[PDB]
């Protein structure tokens, strides 16, 4: 099937089971997922919830959202945002496209997300995420923050970076949304590159007169959609 | 992206459903839960995720099915009076009053 | 060899090919739609190598 | 393709049809690159 | 029009006599024009016509 | 074409087929299928297809 | 040097009101690092 074996962006495979084939009788579909190569399954998202960790939680729940990974289906991401009331970054994995209640292995990142912000401030919920071809873009409750890398296995648990929004307070991260093209790079041509951009609901303050920002691939410069009554931009 | 199945969820429940370049729509049906989810996988099979319900649909088909989590196929149409008129051999005028 | 097959208008039938001793004849057998009657059917040819 | 130089899509639409198909829409993506196939080698002529 | 001439050309499709002392080199067009460095970018085919 | 704003001259085509197809009083008969009464017209054209 | 002082809330952005800097004004960084009493001056 494969011959290479390092960690990039691999399509699934479709699978037909047939009788014969030429005369084709008794079709039968499914899929095929390599392990060995796709890019997010080698990293540890966090610690890891045990059952009757995540029943409690329950009550709590207030929104889900998913991910996709472009190029292959069904190793979504399951995130969940919540009420204030509670605190806590709570994420599920799958690996056979939500298929059993049972497989959706249930991670926290509290440690990681708490690591890069000096203080813990008052209770985090995730608001939105996505998952690009090489990527993880997490927009929580207390900002912005962006995975290092999945091409580079080093220390098998995932270094969040947080991105900088000046004047950017815990009541807007709370109206803000990521949008992101869909589009599989599998076999990575030079002219395909990547693009992520988020959206605030804001008042135009002193410190920051623009409420959309976009970046290219390695999330870390992130420039306004706008340059020089006014408009809003819903999405860019 | 297999079946270009497109679906959105609108508040009061109901479920919109189209495929990509179509010019028309269809409302596959309506859910009443509280809070939950749609996912699409590679094959094209349509899940309802909801916290410790990951339901797939009662009747399964060989292919890719994007209406297997709702019952019965809902009945489209309005409460008026339909008046009937001939113009053809084959086709035929209806006027809701 | 070749035979010819026109199914039922609405049915679908699937054709199979079998051999009395397979310890001693292998067969290759490749099932294509040509042509299409003056009713609406379609005449399918299946070729046994 | 035109000259030098991408990517696009092709979309086949059967506008008629019915929203309970399988399949209606048709995608295939044509690249102005070359595969990773596309090599070229130089037999010795000694094996 | 003017293939009303009585003296048979060797092949038919006037356009022959055209297109004969140049088409040898229709290559060399085709690159000239696939790396814009000729002409208004302009690619006069030779089958177009 | 007298209509006020469109007081203007054109032309147009006739489609003599459409008209005969609309052409409506037509022999029919009330056949009976699925336990009920139906209205089928009769054929007139003596083939199908051509 | 010259340090600036301000009276903030201490929010998520920004965990400090009290900065200086050098001769060339260009890097203003904070003058105390890692209940927390404020900074009148420095
Ligand atoms: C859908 O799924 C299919 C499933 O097959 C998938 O096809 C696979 O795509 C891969 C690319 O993503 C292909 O890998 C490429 O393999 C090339 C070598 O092919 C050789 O073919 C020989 C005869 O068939 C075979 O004997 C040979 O055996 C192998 O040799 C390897 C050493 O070359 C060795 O490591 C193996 O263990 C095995 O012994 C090969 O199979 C490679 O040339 C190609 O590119 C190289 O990549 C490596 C790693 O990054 C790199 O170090 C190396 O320099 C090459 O990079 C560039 O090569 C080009 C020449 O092609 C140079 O010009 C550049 O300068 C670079 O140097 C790559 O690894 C794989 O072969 C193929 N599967 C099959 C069965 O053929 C599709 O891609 C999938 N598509 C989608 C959309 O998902
Ligand atoms: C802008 O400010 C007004 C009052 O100052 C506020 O009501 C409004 O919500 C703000 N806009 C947004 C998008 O939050
Ligand atoms: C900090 O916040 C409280 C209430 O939110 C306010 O009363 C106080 O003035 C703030 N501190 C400063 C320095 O403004």
């Amino acid at each position: 099937i494969t011959v290479n074996t390092d960690i990039a962006a691999v399509e699934q495979w479709m699978i037909k089971i047939t009788m014969h084939e030429g005369l084709n009788i008794y079709d039968t579909e499914g899929t095929l997922l390599d392990l060995v190569r796709e890019p997010i399954l080698q990293w540890n998202l966090g610690r890891v919830l045990t059952e009757m960790e995540v029943r409690d939680l329950y009550p709590e729940v207030n929104d889900i959202k998913v991910t996709k990974s472009p190029c292959a289906n069904d190793v979504a991401l399951i995130g969940f945002m919540m009420k204030p009331s509670s605190n806590g970054v709570f994420i599920g994995k799958t690996i056979s496209g939500f298929w059993t209640y049972k497989e959706c292995i249930w991670h926290d990142l509290t440690e990681i997300i708490y690591a890069e912000l000096k203080d813990e401030h008052q209770g985090l919920t995730v608001i939105d995420l996505v998952l690009t071809n090489h990527f993880l873009v997490i927009l929580t409750s207390l900002g912005l923050y962006v995975s290092s890398d999945l091409r580079y296995p080093t220390t098998s648990q995932i270094k969040l970076s947080r991105a900088e929004f000046c004047g950017f307070e815990r009541v807007d991260y709370i109206r803000g949304n990521l949008w992101y093209n869909e589009k599989c790079f599998a076999n990575r041509e030079s002219f395909e590159v990547d693009y992520v951009t988020i959206t605030f609901n804001r008042n135009r303050t002193l410190s920051e007169s623009s409420s959309c920002f976009f970046s290219k691939e390695p999330f870390l410069h992130w420039l306004p959609c706008v340059f020089s009554s006014i408009p809003r931009v819903i999405t860019f | 992206f297999y079946t270009s199945d497109i679906v959105f969820i609108v508040e009061d429940g109901r479920i919109l459903t189209t495929k990509a370049g179509l010019t028309t729509y269809s409302e596959l049906g309506i859910l009443k839960d509280a809070i939950f989810t749609l996912y699409y996988d590679q094959l094209g099979y349509i899940h309802k995720l909801t916290p410790e319900n990951f339901d797939a649909g009662s009747k399964l088909l060989g292919h890719g099915n994007s209406g297997s989590i709702f019952g019965k196929r809902p009945d489209l149409g309005f409460e008026a009076i339909l008046v009937p008129q001939y113009i053809s051999t084959n086709e035929m005028y209806f006027f809701a009053h | 060899l070749s035979a010819l097959m026109i199914p039922r208008k609405g049915e679908n039938p699937t054709p199979l090919v079998m051999v009395s001793n397979p310890h001693a004849l292998g067969f290759k057998a490749n099932l294509n739609e040509f042509g299409n009657t003056f009713d609406g059917n379609s005449k399918y040819k299946l070729d046994i190598e | 393709g035109r000259f030098f130089q991408g990517s696009t899509s092709i979309a086949l639409v059967l506008w008629e049809g019915s929203s309970k198909c399988y399949a209606i829409t048709l995608l295939p993506t044509i690249k102005s690159s070359c595969s990773y196939l596309r090599t070229m080698h130089h037999t010795p002529g000694r094996h | 029009s003017k293939y009303d001439k009585p003296y048979a050309d060797p092949v038919h499709d006037p356009t022959w006599r055209w297109w004969q002392h140049k088409t040898k080199d229709k290559d060399y067009f085709f690159y000239l024009f696939s790396n814009r460095l000729a002409a208004e970018g302009i690619y006069i085919n030779m089958n177009a016509y | 074409l007298f209509d006020v704003g469109k007081e203007r001259l054109v032309k147009r085509l006739l489609p003599v087929g459409t008209l005969m197809e609309y052409n409506l009083p037509k022999p029919f008969t009330v056949v009976n299928q699925g336990n009920y009464q139906a209205i089928s017209f009769t054929h007139t054209c003596p083939f199908k297809e051509i």
